[PDB]
């Protein structure tokens, strides 16, 4: 009921909506990844909505993102600053990334007030680093 | 035949005038379209050189009689269309009563799909505070008859008529018109029996136009020949 | 108190430019705020001017009163409303439509303002 | 000119933009509904922008949404948590819904400061319950 | 590291993402404009991220936007409040505009705290005035194609353009509606599908005409019947004052005079010249249209 | 909105002094802040002037825009950058070296500002 | 730094109007605040003017120094006191009594001030 708890749920509900808008433009493999990221954002909304009285995500899940980041970070050959939206499909995943950075700043205020959702904010920080790699893999698969 | 067929639908019109009245030079450009089958036309003219030194109504007759409705029983008397697409030269002397005179020379012809009226006008001997240079004419127009006769020696036609311009103080400014038309091309044209054109003009303004301008609607029908 | 009155060139005044300034100084001194000899006013006639983007011919008048600060908003509002009624009654007309008169009141800063009498 | 009045107009102008982006993916019937919702959001922006000196929406309009919610709430057979964005069209209306909850939280700060726009915030609360039903009707019409 | 600096970079990074999503729906010209606006938002993020220790955009850039705003502001003829998202393409640029107003409010807090990024916030304020003009140019470009398709007389291409949200009341410089050109050229199904969407029946052009006027003087009976079934003014007057009955008696089509007469045509009317339609029928010499018009009077 | 443009005497302009004001009023009205008829501008040509202590001959241009207050710093910064680009493109040159163009934007106070239309 | 010097028409100066400006620019540049080439000054001679309501004939001199803000009150007070001593020594006399010299120092705003060099 506090102001920081209601803003934090409002943005995590706005994040999981763009991911549902953006998973219809990707292929079949990344669509299985983006469906398992929406389930995890629905768990985080319970941990934060109840002020911790419900279990949030386990640490087995933050170890699941880091398996993926190390798998795509090899495919992506890093380069200089490249403007977002190379293709239409990779432009949808660059909108989802910048929402996950705004959700990270809201969940990170709940942590510095109520001491809860520290392992949730570590999930949104690894998430927004994954959505940056999924956006640059699509551009290369088109190249 | 090949002439009249150019006018069976709606035809784009371009009008261009270069003028000099008492040493005051000006230019007008007009654009619109014509429906000769019905003899209804619409044009919007803009003064491209600022404010006109003469009233818009004095330029109406100068600013495309090929758009006249010639009813079927008078088709043999349509000189204007028969000269197309090469066109005709139209020359006029316009004498304003108790005032100056306009002399005009225009070429009316197709340029691509567009009927073009390109005019040179020279006016002299106008009075500084007369109805014309003093801008005392009402922004309206009356209906007139244009009386046409064949000029066989010149393979063309002549016309005479008198324009009546309403003056803001209720008086009437007469403008006597003499006209002659000669084909631009060397091909044969129709030379008509005596007849006349009945003309109506409606002047208006475009509420969104900031430049000195004239919006014009005109209908033209040929008559003066008894029907059977 | 400095009074700068800027009128366009086509603006016709009921009076001469010099008599407009005598009426505007009596209207400032009648407010009891200013000394008698400290009211200094000047009149400027513009040559190149434009109002708006329309081709309509117009005229305008403008006065900027500069007074030292330290006065509340009730005194400053009464000095703008006292002059605007003096100027608007001296304007006969000009251009093709209504004349616009306006008066700004701005505060000089009292600490950094230096004054001497030769 | 106050900080709460300018934020409240900034989000209601961002809400009525997504509805214009999302009314090209729906059918002809729901398009007539979504066009009358944009006119009503343009009225609310006048009530809040002028701090009440202009009339906002009447109560005849809040009684208009509630006619619709009771009409669709019969078609939609409620179920367990279903992830947003079943189809592409119903994914566009789930982004518009989560903006209307963010506009509700801004208009509701204007209310708890300036005492204005109470019957406006009751329009944005009924709106975001309608956009949730319009999103679940489209999925069923596809099913 | 301060709270106002991190929020300001978070929104400028969210702004330049929507512009990348929205530059795939525009044409090739505006795509060259929207690519040079993304480079400039990437400069502003450096000025604000480093708290000024890096050079931001020059003033040469805020003078570049203002060249564009003055070029499109002539094409766009302003009108009353029109709802965002006329077309799909112009709906994408109205989402980008409302993000640029939210970025302006964040960059403007950094300015009122740290005194930096004043010429950046003047770039985002000129930007959001440009994205409003680019959004209203696209709808117009869509609306001129409806006029061209109505003059071409295309059955399916008019419905294709109408299904994408083009305006039914898009006017030209001479003031013509697509209903005017559709009734003039003589395509009955185009008038039907334009009237089904809600085109205004009694629109006036710069000559004061009405779709019934051109439909009467053009000799198409079906468009007269359809327009009179849908609520056209039977006694509309042009700049001279001719009714549909006036031009109908002028053009010599008897059956359209019957169709005008069935729905209550005024015979007792006059124009500015003073002539009734019976007078214009007598002036041409057609006996039948003089006989039918006089008997019903 | 009052626009006072002060140019030195040796400064050569691309255009006439009157045409510089039409271009400067269209650049202010295109910002959507101001009414059409409320934009008032004036041009002044200086006679006795000095820039710096050096013996180099120089020219300069200056514009002071006065707008009623109540506007944020993003609007005022865009009005200075919009005019400075209009003035700098009307300057052909003058003196022995570069011309300096500058535009100030100052806020009148809204409460004490009186306005009437005769 | 802009220096606007406004003298009435009847005020007699020790020097020419052009030499008064060279002395006033050396007094501003000697304060070390301003660049050498950034000191711009101009002299204006009034025609229609009135001081006070009395019939006494008077003359006055006024200077308004506009400097960008961000300077403390000790620097602004020293710029008013440095110029007022330059102007008061150039006044020979005028009118029927003492001449009044005054110097205002006002701050332009630094963010909205645009400057370019053609």
């Amino acid at each position: 009921k506090d102001s920081p708890i209601i803003e934090a749920n409002g943005t995590l509900d706005e994040l999981t909506s763009f991911i549902g808008e953006a998973k219809h433009y990707v292929d079949e493999e990344m669509k299985g990844i983006l469906e398992e990221i929406q389930n995890d954002i629905y768990k985080i909304m319970g941990e934060i909505g109840s002020k911790g009285k419900i279990e949030g995500i386990s640490e087995e899940r933050i170890a699941w993102l880091l398996k993926l980041i190390l798998r795509y970070m090899e495919m992506v050959n890093l380069k200089s600053f490249v403007l977002p939206g190379g293709t239409l499909e990779s432009a949808k995943l660059d909108v989802c990334r910048t929402i996950a950075r705004r959700a990270l700043r809201k969940v990170l205020t709940v942590t510095r007030e109520f001491g809860i959702g520290a392992e949730a904010a570590a999930y949104l920080l690894a998430l927004s680093d994954l959505l940056f790699l999924l956006a640059r893999v699509i551009e290369i698969e088109q190249g | 035949s090949k002439g009249e067929e150019l006018f069976t639908g709606v035809v784009p019109i371009l009008v261009e005038l270069d003028g000099d009245v008492n040493g005051h030079k000006f230019s007008v450009r007009g654009e619109g379209e014509g429906d000769a089958t019905n003899g209804k036309l619409t044009l919007k003219f803009i003064c491209t050189t600022g404010k006109l030194p003469v009233p818009w109504p004095t330029l109406v007759t100068t600013l495309v009689q090929c758009f006249s409705r010639y009813p079927d029983h008078m088709k043999r008397h349509d000189f204007f269309k028969s000269a197309m697409p090469e066109g005709y030269v139209q020359e006029r002397t316009i004498s304003f009563k108790d005032d100056g005179t306009y002399k005009t020379r225009a070429e009316v012809k197709f340029e691509g799909d567009t009927l073009v009226n390109r005019i040179e006008l020279k006016g002299i001997d106008f009075k500084e505070d007369g109805n014309i240079l003093g801008h005392k004419l009402e922004y309206n127009f009356n209906s007139h008859n244009v009386y046409i006769t064949a000029d066989k020696q010149k393979n063309g036609i002549k016309a005479n008529f008198k324009i009546r311009h309403n003056v803001e103080d209720g008086s009437v400014q007469l403008a006597d018109h003499y006209q002659q038309n000669t084909p631009i091309g060397d091909g044969p044209v129709l030379l008509p029996d005596n007849h006349y054109l009945s003309t109506q003009s409606a002047l208006s303004k475009d509420p969104n136009e900031k430049r000195d301008h004239m919006v014009l609607l005109e209908f033209v029908t040929a008559a003066g020949i008894t029907h059977h | 108190p400095h009074l700068v009155i800027e009128a366009t060139a086509n603006l016709r005044l009921e009076t001469s430019p010099g008599e407009l300034l005598e009426q505007a100084n009596k209207a400032l001194f009648a407010s009891g705020q200013f000394g008698e000899a400290d009211i200094k006013s000047r009149f400027v006639t513009l040559e190149a001017y434009r109002q708006g983007t329309a081709a309509v011919e117009r005229a305008y008048l403008h006065a900027c009163l500069s007074i030292l600060d330290g006065r509340d908003i009730a005194t400053r509002t009464l000095l703008g409303a006292s002059l605007c009624a003096v100027l608007a009654e001296a304007v006969a007309g000009g251009g093709e439509e209504g004349v616009q008169v306006s008066v700004e009141v701005r505060e000089m800063e009292r600490l950094s303002y230096a004054k001497r009498v030769v």
